[PDB]
RNA sequence: AGGUGCAGAUCUUGGUGGUAGUAGCAAAUAUUCAAACGAGAACUUUGAAGGCCGAAGUGGAGAAGGGUUCCAUGUGAACA
RNA sequence: AUGUUGGAACAAUGUAGGUAAGGGAAGUCGGCAAGCCGGAUCCGUAACUUCGGGAUAAGGAUUGGCUCUAAGGGCUCAGCC
RNA sequence: CCUGCUUCUGGGUCGGGGUUUCGUACGUAGCAGAGCAGGCUGCGAUCUAUUGAAAGUCAGCCCUCGACACAAGGGUUUGU
């Protein structure tokens, strides 16, 4: 119902077409955050230290035009907040990009 | 906490600067409460704190 | 003192208020003028612009060099869907002016139609002309009709048509069609009124309004550019490269006693989005839409007499940042006014044509239907399959 | 009896306006994620990633000069 | 930690960098600015001269990678470094 | 300024083809390779076949109705 996980993967080329060089890092991630909200619309994000690894992994100037995302959304713990829920987000490191839907995994 | 005491403390003792080392970001209750040379190096033999590996620079 | 060597201005001032045009959709400043001796018919059309591409003619010009050759012209794709009659309006002619006298609409209105009377179409309950449908199936409602069609037979004297265009068969993203009313031209009143009462709630083709080889205006608002410096908007001398406050300006505006800068300077400002009329447009050919019969649709709108090929105008991929045209069209030498996508108002011309150049027919001998996605080099995609051959995906 | 009457002297002292929430906070490639603390985090601390100074350095110590700026704790009243 | 702040846009004018079909200074007081050449190896190098220079004058050719060959040394004729 | 925001339909994201740009990917095999050192084996720039291959392809290109969720919303005003 609300605990939902499920497969993603994100063109970042197309999100980044236009910014410049110093930018398109810092730009990268926020697509990503950007993202989260717009299928399980929950404004506290949280993106894990191995997903900026990989989107920092060729450095400020080349990202990776694709990527697979694991999203999922969690209850929120304590140290009660208005988002009672929010969604963590996991690099999912996958060889190939041809023919990926995006999987409704479960637990 | 706020961690620029240990960490200069850390880089006396190991004789090497604060690139090289590290503190245990789990601990960080344990080792703020040191405040001395003498209890910096008991968490040395702790493990808390490390030193890091010298990057490489490799002649092959 | 005088200036040194004399040079003609730098832009028309006829076209002097550079502003963004308040409308979107061209705007018949000027309607042709109607003689009772022709028929009725219809005086201007509202199409969308799709893209542009080659042809292959033989020009029948006598006395030229270039007679009995064949040349390459370009030509602009303008997908003409039909419109969809909703309503007439009546003019009543005054000293002050023309004023409108009434306006009758259809019985029913097509929902594409009813996407104009709202600025916001997901939270209106859409009730517009839900009384106003009302007075057809009662019979106080139909001799009000009458009455009011009655009125317009003594007073109005130019009676106009208020037509729509159809975004379904479109493969545009926007929903909300366009209104335009087009002036009906032909014999008297009285026959006028009974034609377009006739013509409520039909089809209109593009055939009834327009023919092959005449000349049309188009109407139209530039494509826009934005905020633009006088060297970009007013095409003025660059200044030297050892100036210190810049070069690409006007450097001497204005005289002292002049004490105020004249209207007729060239300034910076807003470049584009201009409301325009260019006219004689040829039409080289009125194109037939997509259409299925004995099972199988018919897409041989770029054949000709020669080329017998059954391909389409659509090149390979499509027509760049428009889509695919599968509607009739209508085929204009030259570029016309605006970008892709952008609506288009067709009309008939205002002066009497007859010249060489207005009255040649055009025999088409070959449509260039290649990829415009960059350097295409194959008509159809048949014919790139038997140059490559199979390849690895097979 | 006088150090006795101000609209000015690019008058003196002091205070306050329009400009104006405007010009501006653009010399030297670049920051990102997570955790800790806190009422409050872009700027504090820690870990990780990506960078710069590239030994004639943005490194390590001096002289002149500065004079408690050096160290620990606490504060966010004034300054940054 | 980017030099006493950040975020979103990418309009003109700017400041700093570049690229331009054909012409090649016709621009301008004036080749101002910009642009050409550039290191090394092998050729070759004028007028003039105070014989020292001009001179890297000017003007030509070559430059990558890989696989080989030859030559240039020390320790007791061969071996080993 | 110009659009869309449920007729089980709409768009969004991903994917698939179409178009297009560049030019034949990694790996493998070869008795192709100036040759070199111990029945053949080890090094070898480069070449051949797999391979018009590999990679990119709307962010402002074109068709999908393939897969996936989302969508009858939130707030402020307007009367003869």
């Amino acid at each position: 119902n609300e605990v939902v996980t499920r497969e993603y993967t994100i063109n970042i080329h197309k999100r980044i077409h236009g910014v410049g060089f110093k930018k398109r890092a810092p730009r990268a991630l926020k697509e990503i955050r950007k993202f989260a909200m717009k299928e399980m619309g929950t404004p506290d994000v949280r993106i894990d230290t191995r997903l900026n690894k990989a989107v920092w992994a060729k450095g400020i100037r080349n990202v990776p035009y694709r990527i697979r995302v694991r999203l999922s959304r969690k209850r929120n713990e304590d140290e009660d907040s208005p988002n009672k829920l929010y969604t963590l987000v996991t690099y999912v490191p996958v060889t190939t990009f041809k023919n990926l839907q995006t999987v409704n995994v479960d637990e | 906490s706020m961690l620029r005491l240990q960490k200069r403390l850390a880089s006396s003792v190991l004789r090497c600067g604060k690139k090289k080392v590290w503190l245990d970001p789990n601990e960080t209750n344990e080792i703020a409460n040191a405040n001395s040379r003498q209890q910096i190096r008991k968490l040395i033999k702790d493990g808390l704190i490390i030193r890091k590996p010298v990057t490489v620079h490799s002649r092959a | 003192s005088h200036r040194k060597f004399s040079a003609p201005r730098h832009g028309s001032l006829g076209f002097l208020p550079r502003k963004r045009s308040s409308r979107h959709r061209g705007k018949v400043k000027s309607f042709p003028k109607d003689d009772p001796s022709k028929p009725v018919h219809l005086t201007a059309f509202l199409g969308y612009k799709a893209g542009m591409t080659h042809i292959v003619r033989e020009v029948d010009r006598p006395g030229s060099k270039v007679n009995k050759k064949e040349v390459v012209e370009a030509v602009t794709i303008v997908e003409t869907p039909p419109m969809v009659v909703v309503g007439i309006v009546g003019y009543v002619e005054t000293p002050r002016g023309l004023r409108t006298f009434k306006t009758v609409f259809a019985e029913h209105i097509s929902d594409e139609c009813k996407r104009r009377f709202y600025k916001n179409w997901h939270k209106s309950k859409k009730k517009a002309f839900t009384k106003y449908c009302k007075k057809w199936q009662d019979d106080a409602g139909k001799r009000q009709l009458d009455k009011d069609f009655s009125s317009m037979k003594k007073y109005c004297q130019v009676i106009r048509v208020l037509a729509h265009t159809q975004m379904r068969l479109l493969p545009l993203r926007q929903k909300k069609a366009h209104l335009m009313e087009i002036q009906v031209n032909g014999g008297t009143v009285a026959e006028k009124l009974d034609w377009a009462r006739e013509r409520l709630e039909q089809q209109v083709p593009v055939s009834q309004v327009f023919g092959q080889d005449e000349m049309i205006d188009v109407i139209g608002v530039t494509k826009g550019k934005g905020y633009k410096g006088v060297t970009s908007r007013w095409h003025t001398k660059k200044l030297p490269r050892k100036t210190h406050r810049g070069l690409r300006k006007v450097a001497c505006i204005g005289a002292w006693h002049p004490a105020r800068v004249a209207f007729s300077v060239a300034r910076a400002g807003q470049k584009g989005y201009h409301h325009r009329t260019e006219i004689n447009k040829k039409i080289y050919k009125i194109g037939q839409g997509y259409l299925i019969k004995d099972g199988k649709l018919i897409k041989n709108n770029a054949s000709t007499d020669y080329d017998l090929s059954d391909k389409s105008i659509n090149p390979l991929g499509g027509f760049v940042h428009y889509g695919e045209v599968t509607n009739d069209f209508v085929m204009l030498k030259g570029c016309v006014v605006g970008t892709k996508k952008r609506v288009l108002t067709l009309r008939k011309s205002l002066l009497v044509q007859t010249k060489r150049r207005a009255l040649e027919k055009i025999d088409l001998k070959f449509i260039d239907t290649t990829s415009k996605f960059g350097h295409g080099r194959f008509q159809t995609v048949e014919e790139k399959k038997a140059f490559m051959g199979p390849l690895k995906k097979d």
